[PDB]
């Protein structure tokens, strides 16, 4: 039971499984660009994301949180929030 | 004896004339020398006891009482600090002096032949107590507690004194021998049945019985560590040390007359063992534990069998120390914490560590732990029933699964599971602490070694 | 220090006092404090709750007492001690109650039931009884050591 | 001899030293693990020699010192014997339990509280090996009692978790369930045959045996998770997973059956309590099987395999034949230690899942631990003739061959088929399957430790079981004579039962999300039975504690009428005696009347 | 039931809805593709109806929806093992000692430790630097005397630490 | 499509078919806002008698202490003996006694009428 | 040493192994090593310690008492005369008890030499152990807790006159 | 004072002590009377402990 966490690699593995599924753009995809705002796909697949991360990380996280990710450096603070994830 | 009883007194002018700041090594020395010369005292073999300085003997039924007594003394005397420290010179005194009396009088209820003396150093053993529990109760309803307590014990033992005299002058001499070898059957008509129901309503008051109980749990609650240790132990033990003197006599009548609180005792068992499982206040759950094994003892007492005799002694040597014990660890949580409730303390697995070791050592023990005293009294009671009667074995049965699951919850609930985060004040553990606990679980299992020594005269 | 006054005697009538005070002094809504109410048995003027309350109240609201379920400030439900998480789970079960009994009665009392058909109608493949020689294994039964050797034998067939 | 004696007494006593070693510790060994397993290898290496003497020839013998409170007519002392049961059942627990320790060392690697650990599992071994060494009757209680309480430490590891320490809270009501019905036993043992030794036991008699046999059950089913108090097993493998190995794999739940083998010549008679164990084990075989599918974690399907296990050699002591059971017990225990400890192995390689899902694709990921987890459960079912044939095979045959009650036969019949389809289904969803499993995976079985414990096991679990069953001392007479379809009906329902659950797994490739059926629930919700007892019986006896016993029996109307009535009598006959208003006519009144009713109507001048 | 607002909105409850029958449809659902077939197919369930605004038609349409979840929900749910419920739920709760503590230690003890104990000694410092006046003020000055929610306005105003921060910041590692 | 889920003491019906949490009303909502303000209140002097450095004891939870001091001494003030309390009292302290007293009478006059026969299996029966 | 007549030991009986085997013998190696060393240092040190218990040695006897008369040779009171009486009677009682005990252990070493045969070879052990309880159960059995000597009696009186009028209605 | 001379000296001096309640004495005078019963041909424990020739039971 040894796995190492770190900033730059999650992110890059969040940024990543966000350009795998389809429907987005890959061209405009920033680290903190948003969701709904500028991506357009609304509220239903945007909780299908939240579900792809769950589903990869391995722990639910809460629909009390699950209002507010909205761009992938939100969900990399709240991971990091999660596992502690500094040195 | 004499020679046991003298040094006690002359103990008691030593905290007079020492200064301050050292009356405390003075006094748990020269008691613990006491207790040396205490345990030098079994000398007791096969035909009689012995006897001596007319008034005392020494069965085997008072013997292992009274090393527990003059044990349990100085083990006292080092455990009720830290509450009384930074009360002052005088009441610090006192209190000294005043445990110390009341061991003087429990040494002469112990080593009492003659029974009026016994009754006298009875109501004498209640005294102080009183004192103790009223002046350092440290709550708000000590004072309704003494005042319950006391005329409890005295009204149901005053008419003891009046069946003992009509016993005097109706028969002869009160020594436990000539009240041996001479006793005649006393048939069942029904001034015999008021005599035995005299001396035996006056004993179920004090052991307590089930009907007559809330005498004792306000009493415990409301104490201090001193008045509650010898208060439960040795008062309740010294209660059953005197049923079992007594019972000699109305032998041929007690069959007829003593069905109805063999019911009372079975039933409030379980009603007591079920009321200590959903209570709050930690320090009550041991209070109930008394008297769930006390009305066990009742049971033990009112059948006439010798393995119901060492059972019952056992019984209540081991439940003396158990719970003594168990109420220096709940003076110490209270001590952490000062809330007397049970479910704000939370945790303390983490912090104070290898205090979990002796919670789990003082409840196991309570358990009845599989080689245990406390076991070995309870099974003894359990094969004496069962040939009384081939149905009691599912109440008795029914009190183990209850004892143990509300030994497991007091284990697991005061003491599990998360600590509450917002208490900042628990210390570690103090080496008093940690001494005391030393000083409960070393005899009780050097006698899970070698018991012999303490089962009852019938051996 | 502490008040006598935040205590609990009496019952709640009438309608002003009683309803006013609790509401201030147990930090609930006014309607909402429901005493139990005059039955008699005690129980003073403490509130009536829904009593269900542990494996409820959702654990990602992260309150004080993380596995209590508590608030710091609750009118402290009468039966918690029959309610603390190991104790009694009134989670919602997936299909019913009745329908839980029904099936779990129904199958006891089926298995008994050809437990006993069982018991009555025992197998047995053709055997004959087994053949002990010496008078069926006399003096190495439980006795008689001279007193009665009863002829019993087998015979070859 | 000496020699004998004295060596089976050194393997009782080096299981001490490690606890002597920390109680003169004040250090922190770095390798007080390493110490402990050295002389767990040292002590089955010590105690293999003596059964070898005992299958050379015998000398078969029983020691006995050291009495204590030998009071009335009898005498305690402490005895223990070495026969059959208690001979040949040691080296399998020891070379078990040797396993365990490995694995312990691996899986239990980074705890800083690991010390603590290994005292109470070691521990807990000497009081296994105490309670199944003893004849005297005593020393079997306190050897129960004392595995039951060092299951409720070892389950209740993990503090915190309210899930553990329910779970200890379960382990040990039940286990006093077993000790009510164990003292009964024991009552009627003194009270009739003026002791608790089992050789005097043996030499009489005892005809009127429904009371203490009953008791007997109580027990078994008390111990060894049996029906009715059965369903502590998967809330007890709630804890940690060698803990939960060695508890349910030999040591802590044969302790409900070994006793029942223990009398074995005591119940060669009384053909109804053997019936009430045929049906009791059968009833527990079935209901385990039917539970044990649908249901998504490991160890609570390999729990209840176990527990049907236990209900076959209910069965196995209900029919005539307690060493088959016995060789039940040896090869169970290798068995299931093996599978336990691979797949919690798998669970500590894949990131404390556990579960049937989130698990999928294991093959060709390293096949060391595939292999052993098929090699377990082909071993499962007995295929034709390994160490599982032995067993399973020879109880069937011979519980098929008597004078069974009609109804338990199949119901055996049927859980065989039933064990046969969900250790198909552990294989499927474990480790046949397409890979469904978390990424960023660190599948790692570089370690000495494991392979060497793995290879141990499997090398205990192939050739070990013929083994001990080659040259046992044959102690019952084989039946060896069957028909037709009675032999074969092993291997018949064994194969009927693969194929019944391959076509279950094809039919469950298609998309079809059929809707459930309440058999589905049935065999999902546990039977109902924890949920509804669990769910019932705390809420009635504490719903009639808090109204019955405290709040109405004791406080108030304890307090009412002894307290309350005499204090308000003295109160009102105060407040009717000196409220008097200062007059004096008034008392001179009293006065005059007190008189005249003291002359003319109460006379006292007479 | 809710930290920030007093109660959860419809669309809210909608979309609990739909976070649990897809959990649940997982449970159900072995092999993953099979299971994202019903996935869409649920998520086509609700694109049937999702451009309709007669919010009495969508709650009865709700009601509905929950009767139908509840009729085919899944007994044991896969639940993550940190989850509530789960394989762990707070395992290391164990290994989680309080940051208050540590500091009634022995001063050997604590010799053995130089800079970690000066570091938090300069922490305790930061503490009690910033407690009084800055967190006080900020908590008695633009707070309502009815609180009305409880989520703390930061210290934008101009210094030091925003308010409340102890046991928030100062809590364990949840894997030691 | 269901049997719409009745409730029992034990199984608790959850927040999803109320139907109560449908029919909205105005007090509904103002309730839920001062419930928010309760709660709001309480976390506030929690909070702010929980971070505070000089903060040595316990935080001192008067509700915990109320309980307590409900649930243990007021039981008695008030009282009164009514037609219910008594009747449910002389059931459950008189009645399971009278009941052990019934079936201690019943075993033990078995017993000494069959020891009386001469009959009693006391073959050895030593230990009584 | 013991009593051997009194602690019966029955005749050895010891079969000589004969093999027959040629993988050949792990106990013959095994018990040469086990003798060569266990039994020589320890013998060497046990008779060390037996040199030193011959040094100098020491005596204990049995405390034997004597025969103080009866207790229906007492009067009504008498307490000094009874005294004598039940401590006798004590005496007898616990060793009467002791006796009970050795034909217990005498039962136990029946049961275990016989081994899987019971039934078989202990049959007169049985009989005296049931003739001794037989004797145990008539005569000191019901007595209770306060056993003094003269509830003893008391039942004595009750036995042989319920067979007194026992065979006065089968004369 | 309380482990060191107080509980290892008490274990010292009730560990032995003499035949507490009278045990080895029992042990030695029980095999030497069951020795001389056995040898002289009388029945190992003899019923009725009082002779019945010293009594005068009551009579009809
Ligand atoms: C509880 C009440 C116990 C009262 C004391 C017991 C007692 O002596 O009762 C018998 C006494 C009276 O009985 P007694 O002891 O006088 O016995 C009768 C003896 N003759 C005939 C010689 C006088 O009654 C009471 O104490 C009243 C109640
Ligand atoms: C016979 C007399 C029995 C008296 C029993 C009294 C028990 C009082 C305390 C009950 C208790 O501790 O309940 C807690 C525990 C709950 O366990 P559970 O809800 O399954 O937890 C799973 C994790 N969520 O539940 C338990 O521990 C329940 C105990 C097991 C049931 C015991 C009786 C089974 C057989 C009854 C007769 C048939
Ligand atoms: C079988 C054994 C049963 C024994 C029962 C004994 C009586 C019950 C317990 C006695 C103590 C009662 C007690 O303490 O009652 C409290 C009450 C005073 O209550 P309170 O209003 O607080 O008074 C303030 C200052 N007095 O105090 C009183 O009212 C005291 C009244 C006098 C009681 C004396 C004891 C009984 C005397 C009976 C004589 C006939």
């Amino acid at each position: 039971d040894a796995p190492p966490l770190t900033l730059e690699g999650i992110k890059d593995r969040v940024l990543y499984v966000l350009k795998l599924y389809d429907k987005i753009d890959p061209e405009k995809l920033s680290v903190n660009s948003h969701f709904m705002k500028d991506l357009g796909l609304d509220s239903l697949d945007q909780v299908e994301i939240i579900m792809a991360m769950e589903d990869e990380f391995g722990f639910e996280i809460p629909d009390i949180d699950a209002e507010k990710l909205m761009c992938p450096q939100e969900i990399v603070d709240y991971i990091a929030d999660k596992k502690d994830v500094y040195e | 004896m004499l020679k046991y009883i003298i040094p006690t007194m002359m103990l008691m002018p030593l905290t007079w004339l020492s200064k301050n700041s050292m009356i405390w090594i003075n006094t748990t020395l020269h008691s613990l020398l006491i207790s040396l010369t205490s345990l030098l005292l079994l000398n007791q073999f096969g035909d009689n006891s012995l006897n001596f300085s007319l008034t005392f003997f020494s069965d085997s039924l008072s013997t292992p009482l009274l090393i527990l007594t003059m044990w349990l003394l100085p083990l006292m005397l080092m455990a009720s600090q830290h509450h009384l420290s930074k009360e002052n010179l005088a009441r610090k005194k006192l209190f000294i002096s005043m445990l110390i009396l009341l061991q003087l009088f429990l040494i002469m209820t112990f080593t009492a032949t003659e029974l009026i003396f016994f009754y006298i150093m009875f109501e004498a053993t209640l005294v102080p107590t009183l004192i103790i529990i009223t002046r350092w109760g440290n709550q708000t309803e000590r004072l309704n507690a003494g005042l319950y307590f006391l005329f409890y014990t005295l009204a149901g033992s005053l008419p003891l004194l009046v069946a003992l005299i009509y016993i005097q002058n109706t028969m002869g001499s009160l020594n436990f021998l000539i009240l041996q070898y001479w006793v005649q059957p006393m048939p069942n008509s029904w001034s015999n049945t008021f005599m035995w129901l005299a001396c035996m309503m006056a004993f179920m008051v004090k052991m307590p019985l089930y009907g007559l109980h809330l005498w004792l749990p306000k009493a415990h609650v409301e104490a201090p560590i001193a008045g509650s240790m010898v208060l439960a132990a040795i008062l309740l033990k010294l209660g059953g040390y005197g049923m079992m003197r007594i019972t000699l006599l109305l032998n041929p009548i007690t069959d007829f007359m003593a069905y109805p609180f063999i019911m009372l005792s079975l039933w409030g068992m379980i009603m007591t063992s079920s009321i200590c499982l959903r209570q709050t206040d930690l320090k009550s759950l041991i209070a109930y534990s008394s008297v769930s094994h006390m009305a066990l003892v009742i049971v033990a007492i009112l059948i006439q069998t010798p393995w119901s005799y060492m059972g019952a002694t056992a019984l209540m040597i081991a439940h003396g120390l158990t719970s003594s014990m168990l109420f220096c660890l709940a003076n110490s949580n209270y001590e952490r914490v000062h809330s007397r409730t049970m479910i704000l303390a939370r945790g303390l697995q983490t912090l104070l560590p290898l205090m979990a070791a002796w919670w789990l050592l003082a409840s196991l023990t309570n358990l009845a732990l599989p080689p245990s005293i406390n076991l070995i009294g309870e099974l003894f009671v359990v094969m004496s029933t069962f040939s009384w009667s081939n149905i009691t074995i599912i109440l008795m049965g029914l009190n183990m699964v209850i004892t143990a699951l509300y030994s497991l919850y007091m284990l697991i609930t005061t003491q599990r599971g998360k600590h509450t985060h917002h208490i900042n004040n628990i210390l570690p553990s103090f080496t008093r602490e940690n001494a005391l606990m030393s000083l409960h679980m070393l005899p009780l299992l050097l006698l899970s070694l070698n018991p012999k020594i303490i089962l009852g005269p019938l051996y | 220090s502490h008040i006598t006054k935040d205590m609990l005697p009496g019952p709640y009538p009438k309608t002003p006092e009683e309803r006013a005070a609790a509401a201030k002094k147990y930090n609930m809504r006014v309607e909402d404090y429901e005493p139990y109410p005059d039955d008699g048995m005690g129980y003073g003027d403490y509130p009536k709750l829904p009593d269900r309350s542990q494996q409820e109240r959702d654990p990602w609201y992260d309150w004080d007492h993380p596995d209590l379920r508590l608030n710091w400030g609750e009118p402290m439900h009468w039966d918690l001690d029959m309610y603390i998480r190991n104790r009694v789970d009134t989670s919602p079960t997936p299909v019913n109650w009745n329908l839980m009994c029904k099936h779990l009665f129904g199958f006891v009392a089926f298995m008994l039931f050809m437990f006993w058909v069982g018991e009555t109608y025992p197998t047995y493949q053709p055997v004959g009884p087994k053949q002990y020689p010496y008078n069926n294994l006399y003096l190495e039964r439980g006795g008689d050591p001279n007193k009665e050797p009863e002829p019993v034998v087998h015979y070859e067939i | 001899m000496n020699l004998f004696s004295s060596l089976t007494l050194v393997t009782l006593i080096l299981l001490t030293m490690p606890i002597a070693a920390i109680n003169f510790n004040t250090h922190k060994f770095t390798n007080y693990p390493l110490y402990v397993k050295t002389t767990i290898s040292c002590a089955f290496i010590t105690s293999m020699i003596p059964t070898m003497m005992f299958i050379h020839t015998g000398q078969e013998m029983i020691i006995s010192n050291w009495h204590w409170l030998t009071i009335q007519t009898l005498k305690l002392s402490l005895s223990f014997k070495m026969d059959f049961f208690s001979m040949m059942f040691v080296p399998v627990a020891l070379f078990v339990t040797w396993s365990i320790m490995e694995f312990s060392m691996w899986y239990m690697h980074s705890d800083p509280n690991i010390n603590q650990f290994f005292k109470y599992l070691l521990l807990f071994l000497i009081t296994m090996l105490i309670l199944v060494t003893a004849n005297n009757l005593f020393q079997l209680f306190i050897g129960w009692e004392g595995v039951g309480i060092m299951s409720f430490l070892l389950i209740g590891w993990w503090y915190g978790r309210t899930d553990a320490n329910t779970a200890a809270l379960q382990a040990i009501l039940y286990n006093r369930i077993g000790d009510i019905g164990f003292i009964l036993a024991m009552a009627w043992f003194l009270i009739n045959l003026n002791t608790w030794d089992l050789q005097q036991i043996f030499m009489l008699n005892p005809n009127d045996s429904n009371l203490p046999l009953m008791g007997l059950i109580l027990a078994a089913t008390g111990k060894s998770a049996q029906f009715g108090l059965h369903p502590w097993l998967p809330s007890a493998m709630e804890g940690p997973t060698p803990v939960s190995a060695l508890l349910h794999s030999s040591t802590m739940v044969v302790a409900g059956i070994f006793l029942l083998i223990r009398f074995y010549p005591l119940t060669e008679n009384n053909k109804f309590g053997q019936s009430i164990m045929l049906c009791l084990g059968a009833m527990t075989t079935l209901f385990t099987a039917m539970c044990a599918l649908t249901q998504n974690d490991i160890k609570k399907i390999i729990a209840f395999s176990t527990s049907s296990q236990l209900g076959l050699m209910m069965v196995t002591i209900g029919i005539n034949q307690p060493h088959l059971a016995f060789l039940h017990i040896c090869t169970h225990a290798f068995f299931k230690a093996m599978l336990f400890m691979c797949s919690g192995s798998i669970i500590h390689s894949l990131n404390d899942e556990q579960d049937i899902r989130k698990m999928g694709g294991l093959f060709k990921a390293m096949p060391f631990t595939t292999t052993a987890l098929i090699i377990g459960s082909l071993a499962l079912t007995g295929m034709p003739f390994l160490t599982g044939f032995y067993s399973k095979d020879l109880i069937i045959e011979s519980a098929n061959t008597s004078y069974t009650n009609a109804w338990a036969l199949l119901m055996t019949l049927v859980a065989t088929s039933f064990t046969a389809i969900y250790s198909t289904r552990i294989i499927f969803f474990a480790l046949l399957g397409q890979p469904r499993f978390p990424t960023l995976i660190n599948i790692n079985e570089n370690n000495p430790f494991l392979i060497n414990s793995i290879k141990r096991l499997l090398i205990g679990s192939l050739f070990a079981g013929f083994i001990i069953s080659n040259n046992i001392p044959p102690m019952t007479i084989p039946q060896m004579t069957m028909p037709h379809y009675l032999k074969m009906t092993a291997l018949t329902v064994t194969i009927l039962g693969f194929i019944l659950a391959l076509e279950i797994s094809n039919t469950t490739h298609y998309l079809k999300f059929n809707y459930p059926s309440n058999t589905f629930k049935f065999s999902n919700l546990l039977g109902y039975y924890p949920t509804i007892m669990h769910r019932l019986t705390p809420y009635m006896n504490l719903t009639m504690s808090q109204k019955s016993a405290s709040s109405l029996l004791d406080l108030i109307w304890l307090e009412t009428i002894l307290p309350k009535t005499i204090s308000l009598a003295q109160m009102k006959m105060s407040t009717t005696i000196t409220s008097q208003k200062g007059l004096i006519k008034l008392y001179f009144l009293s006065f005059l009347i007190t008189i005249l009713i003291s002359t003319t109507l109460l006379n006292f001048h007479e | 039931f809710l930290p920030s607002a007093a109660y959860l909105t419809h669309q809210q409850k909608v979309l609990q809805l739909y976070k649990r029958a897809l959990r649940h449809l997982e449970s159900r659902c072995v092999h993953r593709d099979k299971y994202r077939y019903f996935a869409c197919l649920l998520r086509a369930r609700f694109d049937e109806h999702k451009n309709e605004k007669d919010m009495v038609k969508a709650t009865q349409l709700l009601r509905e929806a929950e009767k139908e979840f509840w009729h085919g929900q899944h007994p044991q749910p896969y639940i993550f093992p940190e989850s509530p419920g789960g394989t762990s739920y707070e395992r290391y709760e164990c290994y989680k000692v309080p940051e208050w503590c540590l500091d009634d230690w022995h001063p050997s003890e604590k010799a053995m430790y130089p800079d970690y104990f000066a570091k938090r000694e300069q922490w305790k410092k930061l503490r009690r630097e910033s407690w009084e006046r800055e967190v006080k003020q900020l908590q008695e000055e633009t707070p309502v005397g009815g609180p009305r929610t409880e989520a703390l306005p930061p210290a934008r105003k101009q210094g030091d630490l925003p308010p409340l921060w102890w046991h928030i910041v100062t809590r364990p590692r949840e894997r030691p | 499509s269901f049997p719409k889920y009745e409730p029992s003491r034990l199984a608790s019906l959850p927040t999803t078919l109320d139907p109560a949490e449908y029919d909205i009303s105005s007090e509904t909502r103002k309730a839920q806002a001062e419930r928010l303000a309760i709660r709001s209140r309480l976390k506030r002097e929690y909070q702010l008698q929980y971070n505070d450095p000089s903060r040595r004891g316990v935080v001192e939870d008067p509700a915990l202490i109320r309980w307590t001091c409900a649930r243990s001494a007021n039981v008695y003030p008030n009282f009164r003996p009514n037609t219910k309390t008594s009747l449910l009292g002389a059931l459950f302290g008189i009645g399971p006694l009278i009941f052990w007293y019934y079936v201690f009478k019943t075993d033990r006059d078995r017993k000494e009428k069959l020891i009386q026969e001469g009959k009693l299996d006391r073959t050895f029966n030593i230990s009584y | 040493s013991w009593d051997k007549d009194v602690y019966p030991e029955p005749p050895r009986r010891t079969p000589a192994p004969s093999p027959q085997t040629s993988l050949p013998n792990p106990i013959t190696y095994l018990t040469k090593a086990f003798d060569l060393l266990v039994d020589r240092p320890v013998t060497l040190v046990r008779e060390f310690i037996e040199r030193q218990h011959a040094k100098n040695k020491y005596y204990y006897y049995h405390r034997e008492f004597r025969r103080v008369p009866d207790i229906t040779e007492c009067h009504e009171k008498d307490v000094l005369c009874m005294f004598e009486a039940e401590m006798q009677w004590k005496r007898d009682y616990k060793v009467d008890q002791e006796i009970v005990n050795i034909i217990q252990e005498r039962l136990k070493a029946c049961q275990q030499r016989e081994g899987e045969s019971h039934r078989q070879n202990c049959a007169k052990e049985l009989q005296q152990f049931t003739q001794v309880v037989k004797a145990y159960q008539d005569r000191y059995h019901d007595l209770g807790a306060h056993y003094s000597a003269r509830k003893c009696l008391a039942k004595q009186k009750q036995r042989m006159l319920a067979e007194r009028k026992a065979t006065k209605e089968a004369a | 004072f309380g482990f060191s001379i107080v509980l290892v000296l008490g274990s010292t001096f009730v560990a032995y002590l003499p035949d507490y309640r009278m045990q080895e004495w029992a042990r030695r005078e029980a095999e030497r009377l069951v020795k001389y019963r056995e040898a002289h041909g009388l029945p190992l424990m003899e019923s009725n402990c009082f002779d019945p020739s010293k009594i005068q039971l009551p009579e009809d």
